[PDB]
């Protein structure tokens, strides 16, 4: 079994991502100083541990195959687990994987455009060319998924401590001039302290799907919570020790020039040997959306049991045990996301609606502790964290609409109302011609794609 | 002036001029074949043949 | 300032004139002291001076108009100058003159200057044989010629190897303009009587 020193190196190694080499330069244009822009990955970063133990708890006493649907499923009824399954398929796994992949671009052909910004239709014809390449790799096979993985997640952690060794022995040498007199310029506003901290947390994304690893470790209640808040918060330690790092040797007015931060870093530094950071960077990047890929047939299974979503999609493909129809209709729906807009119009959207879900989950966690449920839960968290994540979690929601509208949440409540309407006519009520839609639908797909129930 | 066919260490030029000072020797001295041996490997740029 | 500049996102090009220097520097309290490498930072010669008037090594005059060679009086030589007579024209047929003016490029471009524009560049090489001009006005006396505008200047003004002088600024400028977005961008100002 896994002990406790690899109880954490797999949630370290999950955390970190590529959210790290795009945020910065997001973070930074709302903060304007390098100041405040240094505290928000402390206060996500720790918001993000609260979060990870609180999905602990639901993690021990539901103890359920379903990632978060049951948790929904045991506290709320069945209409907010149909709404999070609904919105985890059109809005939460699909703009996680347009940003994933559009940041994947961003850094393989900001090289070949050196000095200036490259054109929207070069980092979108990229991006479109990785979702396709991602998506059908991962359904013609499975060992080429778990191929590359691990070297994938080696090129993530060769840069990121080259990047920090490279930032602090120029620390060393007196490079202080760029947070000599910070906070100056410091916009602190409820509108920019929230998207801000959508862009921060991003790079945290992934702390929700840290639960399956209790099965291998050697004593999960003892040990778990104490891989995760020594886990995470070495991670938020190592964003700041890294974005650090960048203010060191560049300054405030030229992060916000390029959207890849870490191109810009390896030119000032890394001269001989510049182009290994667009080239690690891709490699990440890349492995990062092999990982959103691979748990698309998760979720679907376990609500294709309620009824809830079609169940064809949780069909397998014979020749080949891969859930074929689930992952090419998980990115059909990424490139209809890649077209009209941009990484930084897609993190507020995709962070908008997982937050609002975020916040529904841990508010049944002390409901249910609450009042409804007195079952036994094995390891306990004081009260006093979940009410802080459900308190921030309703600011994160509701401050980015009132204060800084925009229309990329419209189109984010107008996806979910829709589900809402594909409740009542297609579950709730079961009308008799709804059933003749549906029949023909699936055993034709059935026989197009020779996919077949998995058990 | 001849030296100059050489080039620059960034601009190149000629692979060397040509060497036309021995035969200009109308005596045979010791210090007449010196003088040119030394007058050419002094003046000559740094990596040059 | 520099710093100021660059927050702004605005660019600092600074004025280099390399061809001389004043009287006072030390380089030239060095060079009539014959001092170390010093001696030959300066173009000097040897010329007559008795009873307060010299006579210089050619009819070479300045632009601002006056004989081109001075006389100094712990050197007991002229040195040369195309400028007033505070302002010694500096060797540049040695390397050791070369090297300097090399590092004083490196010193401006590390403190964040994004280029130079440099000045009176036709006058760094003169000839190096000191023979006389040719005058406009062949049939005037060799003793009234004091006017610049009275010579034809093909001695002291572009001469043979000053391009190369010129194409050596431009590679220690390249050292620095590497990394994307901070190339330093160097301008001449242009010869006031040719365009070609
Ligand atoms: C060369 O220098 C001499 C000084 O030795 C200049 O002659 C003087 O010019 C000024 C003009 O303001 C007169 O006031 C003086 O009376 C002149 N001095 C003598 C002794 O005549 C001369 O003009 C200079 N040559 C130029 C400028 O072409
Ligand atoms: C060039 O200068 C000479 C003088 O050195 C001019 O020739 C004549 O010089 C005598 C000198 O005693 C004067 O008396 C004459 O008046 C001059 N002739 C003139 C002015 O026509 C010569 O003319 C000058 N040439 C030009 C083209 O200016
Ligand atoms: C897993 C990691 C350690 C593998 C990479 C090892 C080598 C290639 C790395 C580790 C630390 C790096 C150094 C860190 C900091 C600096 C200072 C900078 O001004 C020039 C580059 C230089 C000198 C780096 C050169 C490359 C380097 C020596
Ligand atoms: C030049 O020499 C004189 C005579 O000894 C001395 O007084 C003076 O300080 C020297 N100046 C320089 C710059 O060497
Ligand atoms: C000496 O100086 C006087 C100053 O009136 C001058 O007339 C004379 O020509 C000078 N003699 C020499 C030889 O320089
Ligand atoms: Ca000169």
């Amino acid at each position: 079994e896994l002990g406790l020193f690899s109880g954490t190196c797999i949630i370290v190694g999950t955390i970190i991502g590529s959210g790290i080499f795009i945020s910065p330069k997001s973070v930074l244009s709302n903060m304007e100083a390098v100041g405040p822009c240094l505290i928000i990955w402390a206060m996500c970063g720790v918001l993000a541990t609260l979060g990870a133990l609180c999905f602990a708890e639901l993690g021990t006493m539901i103890t359920k195959s379903g990632g978060e649907y049951p948790y929904l499923m045991e506290a709320f009824g069945p209409i907010p687990a149909y709404l999070f399954s609904w919105s985890s398929l059109f809005v939460i796994k699909p703009s996680s994987f347009a940003i994933i992949c559009l940041s994947f671009s961003e850094y393989v052909c900001a090289p070949f455009y050196s000095g200036c910004s490259p054109p929207q239709v070069v980092i979108k014809t990229l991006a479109a060319a990785a979702i396709l390449l991602i998506s059908t790799v991962n359904a013609l096979s499975v060992r080429l998924g778990s191929y590359v993985q691990n070297v994938f997640t080696a090129a993530k952690m060769v840069i990121v401590v080259i990047i920090i060794i490279s930032g602090l022995v120029l620390l060393a040498q007196g490079n202080t001039r760029n947070f000599e007199n910070s906070f100056e310029g410091a916009s602190l506003s409820v509108g920019s302290i929230s998207l801000a901290l959508y862009n921060g947390l991003w790079a945290y994304d992934g702390w929700n799907q840290l639960n399956y690893i209790t099965e291998e470790l050697r004593n999960p209640f003892r040990n778990l919570p104490l891989a995760i808040i020594i886990g995470i918060p070495l991670v938020t330690g190592c964003y700041i020790l890294m974005n650090v790092s960048y203010f060191t040797v560049m300054t405030a007015t030229e992060l916000l020039q390029s959207q890849a931060v870490a191109v810009t870093f390896g030119d000032r530094v890394l001269y001989p040997a510049s182009w290994i950071v667009p080239l690690f960077v891709a490699f990440s990047t890349i492995g990062a959306a092999n990982g959103s890929c691979f748990t698309a047939g998760r979720l679907v299974f376990v609500a294709g049991r309620e009824g809830h979503m079609l169940k064809v999609l949780s069909y397998i493909s014979v020749k080949r045990l891969t859930p074929a129809p689930a992952i090419m209709f998980h990115s059909m729906i990424a490139i209809i996301y890649i077209i009209p807009g941009d990484i930084n119009s897609l993190v507020n959207y995709f962070s908008f609606a997982a937050w609002l879900f975020y916040g529904l989950t841990i508010t049944g966690l002390i409901v249910m502790r609450f009042t409804r449920k007195e079952l036994k839960r094995p390891i306990k968290v004081p009260i006093f964290i979940p009410i802080l994540v459900t308190l921030l979690s309703v600011f994160l929601v509701l401050a980015p609409i009132i204060s800084a509208p925009a229309w990329e949440y419209l189109y984010c409540v107008l996806f979910m109302l829709s589900g809402l309407v594909f409740y009542f006519l297609f579950v709730h009520y079961k009308f008799g011609w709804a059933q003749k839609i549906s029949k023909p639908l699936t055993m034709h797909l059935q026989m197009l794609m020779e996919v077949v129930p998995p058990e | 002036e001849t030296m100059v066919y050489y080039g620059l260490p960034f601009i190149q030029e000629a692979d060397f001029p040509f060497n036309s000072y021995l035969s200009k020797l109308d005596k045979p001295s010791g210090n007449s074949v010196s003088e040119v041996i030394t007058s050419w490997l002094e003046n000559m740029p740094e990596g040059k043949w | 300032l520099v710093a100021a500049i660059h927050d702004k996102g605005l660019k600092l090009i600074i004025d280099f004139i390399p061809n001389h220097t004043s009287d006072k520097h030390a380089w030239f309290q060095w060079s009539r002291n014959r001092t170390g490498k010093y001696t030959d930072y300066y173009i000097w010669h040897d010329c007559n001076y008795e009873n307060g008037t010299t006579i210089p090594p050619n009819n070479w005059l300045s632009v601002y108009g006056n004989s081109s060679w001075h006389f100094d009086e712990v050197r007991k030589q002229c040195y040369f100058h195309q400028f007033m007579k505070e302002q010694p024209d500096l060797n540049f047929r040695n390397p050791d003159v070369q090297e300097e003016i090399k590092e004083i490029i490196q010193f401006w471009l590390s403190k964040g200057v994004d280029g130079f524009s440099f000045n009176a560049l036709q006058y760094l090489l003169e000839a190096k044989h000191l023979r006389d001009e040719a005058q406009v006005n062949k049939t005037q006396i060799p003793d009234t010629v004091t006017h610049y505008s009275q010579l034809h200047h093909d001695f002291t003004t572009t001469q043979v190897g000053m391009h190369d002088i010129v194409r050596s600024f431009r590679q220690t400028m390249n050292q620095y303009s590497r990394e994307p977005g901070r190339y330093r961008f160097m301008g001449t100002e242009a010869h006031g009587e040719s365009i070609t």
